[PDB]
């Protein structure tokens, strides 16, 4: 069985911090790269941030460029994603997804992620 | 190049005897997706063909 | 018409396909005068593969 679980999310005061984590069954983070996506009602899923499979460096979206921090633990199959300097417009429905294959590198655009997460929602209010 | 066309306009160029810029291409932010097979980008720079 | 030595024929090859390697030096000009007498230049070359 292959299934993805999501945690964190919810409502966080504007200017605060939010933690996003997810786990995958049947796959390991090291072999398959992990990426995050966020969507709003009546709009197509787009990209926010991801971690390279080799773990050397990580990519942030233009709106949240140089703001978050992503960490991973290979001993427990979990993903860390801290959110900082959140804004009101940052509200959206976030997903945790895994790339289609175990190829190296990174892929932020295009629907390259075969399996998607529970789609937990994140809300920002002041 | 300004000649970019759809998939039907397939092309192939052979490049020989040059010093590439793998690191610059990897760390460039303009390129949306860089997923590579068979060799890690970090090891891709050291190794070559 | 130019009253000077010039090159106007090229029969080295009739076609060129599947380019793989290229190389060339800086453009120059070599005298093509029809000298007569003994040889004032000796050029030696060795080729290995």
């Amino acid at each position: 069985q292959v299934q993805l679980v999501e945690s964190g999310g919810g409502l966080v005061q504007a200017g605060g911090s939010l933690r996003l984590s997810c786990a995958v069954s049947g796959r390991t983070i090291s072999t398959f790269g992990m990426g995050w996506f966020r969507q709003a009602p009546g709009k197509e899923r787009e990209f926010v941030a991801t971690i390279t499979r080799d773990e050397d460096m990580l990519l942030y979206a233009d709106s949240v460029k140089g703001r978050f921090t992503i960490s991973r633990d290979t001993a427990k199959n979990m993903v860390f994603l801290q959110m900082n300097s959140l804004k009101i417009e940052d509200t959206a429905l976030y997903y945790c997804a895994v790339r289609r294959d175990s190829s190296w590198g990174y892929s932020r655009q295009s629907t390259e992620y075969d399996y998607w997460g529970q789609g937990t929602q994140v809300t920002v209010s002041s | 190049a300004t000649r970019f066309a759809s998939v039907y306009a397939w092309n192939r160029k052979r490049i020989s005897n040059c010093v590439a810029d793998y690191s610059v291409l990897y760390n460039s932010a303009s390129f949306s997706t860089f997923k590579c097979y068979g060799v890690s980008p970090t090891k891709l720079n050291d190794l070559c063909f | 018409n130019n009253k000077s030595w010039m090159e106007s024929e090229f029969r080295v090859y009739s076609s060129a396909n599947n380019c793989t390697f290229e190389y060339v030096s800086q453009p120059f000009l070599m005298d093509l005068e029809g000298k007569q007498g003994n040889f004032k230049n000796l050029r030696e070359f060795v080729f290995k593969n």
